[PDB]
C-alpha cells in the first residue's frame, strides 16, 4: 500500500430511522356519533379494511401494498 | 380469584399468537371481525384513548365485548411482554393499554368462567 487520503467528497448522510411520530390512528372523532374514516382504505382481495391510504398531492397510496388507488372525483 | 384470572386467559392466548397488543394494532384489529375479547385500562391520561377504542368497540352490531381494568404498567406483565429471565425478578418491559384478543389459544374453564361474569352478575 501507499496511503489512504480518503479523497472523496463528504456525503455522510446516514438516514433517519423513521422518526417516532406523535399519537396516531386518527380515524375521525365524533361527539355522540359514529365515526367515519379519514384517509380512504382499499377494495383489495386481502386487506380487510384496516389499512389506510396516504393522502399525497394528487395521489392516494396504500402503505402495505405500495400501489396507488387514486380515482377521479 | 375474584376476577384477576384474566391473566391466565391472556397468557394461554399469547401462545397461539392471538393478542393484537397496542393502540395502533388493536384499533386496526378490532376494526374487523377479529374483536373477540377486549381489555382496557380505566384511564391512563387525557381521556382520548378511553374515548377512541370504546367508540370502535361500541359499533351498532353484535361485536361489543369490553372489560375495564386498572393501570397499564401491571397490564403488560398480565399480557406477554417478556421479563421472565427464566422467572427472575427483572422487569425489562413496558405496559400496554389496550389488548384485543383473537381466538384465545385454549379451551379453558377460566375461559368458560370469564364470559359468564361478562354476561351475568
Ligand atoms: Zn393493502
Amino acid at each position: 500500500r501507499k496511503k489512504k487520503v480518503y479523497t472523496t467528497p463528504k456525503k455522510i448522510k446516514h438516514k433517519h430511522k423513521k422518526v417516532k411520530l406523535a399519537v396516531l390512528s386518527y380515524y375521525k372523532v365524533d361527539a355522540e356519533g359514529k365515526v367515519t374514516k379519514l384517509r380512504r382504505e382499499c377494495s383489495n382481495p386481502t386487506c380487510g379494511a384496516g389499512v389506510f391510504l396516504a393522502n399525497h398531492k394528487d395521489r392516494l397510496y396504500c402503505g402495505k401494498c405500495h400501489s396507488v388507488y387514486k380515482v377521479n372525483a | 380469584t375474584i376476577e384477576d384470572a384474566l391473566k391466565v386467559v391472556l397468557r394461554t392466548a399469547l401462545v397461539h399468537d392471538g393478542l393484537a397488543r397496542g393502540l395502533r394494532e388493536s384499533t386496526k384489529a378490532l376494526t374487523r371481525g377479529e374483536a373477540l375479547l377486549v381489555v382496557l385500562v380505566s384511564s391512563v391520561t387525557e381521556a382520548n384513548i378511553i374515548k377512541l377504542v370504546e367508540g370502535l368497540a361500541n359499533d351498532p352490531e353484535n361485536k361489543v365485548p369490553l372489560i375495564k381494568v386498572a393501570d397499564a404498567k401491571q397490564l403488560g406483565e398480565w399480557a406477554g411482554l417478556g421479563k421472565i429471565d427464566r422467572e427472575g425478578n427483572a422487569r425489562k418491559v413496558v405496559g400496554a393499554s389496550v389488548v384485543v384478543v383473537k381466538n384465545w389459544g385454549a379451551e379453558t374453564d377460566e375461559l368458560s368462567m370469564i364470559m359468564e361474569h361478562f354476561s351475568q352478575q
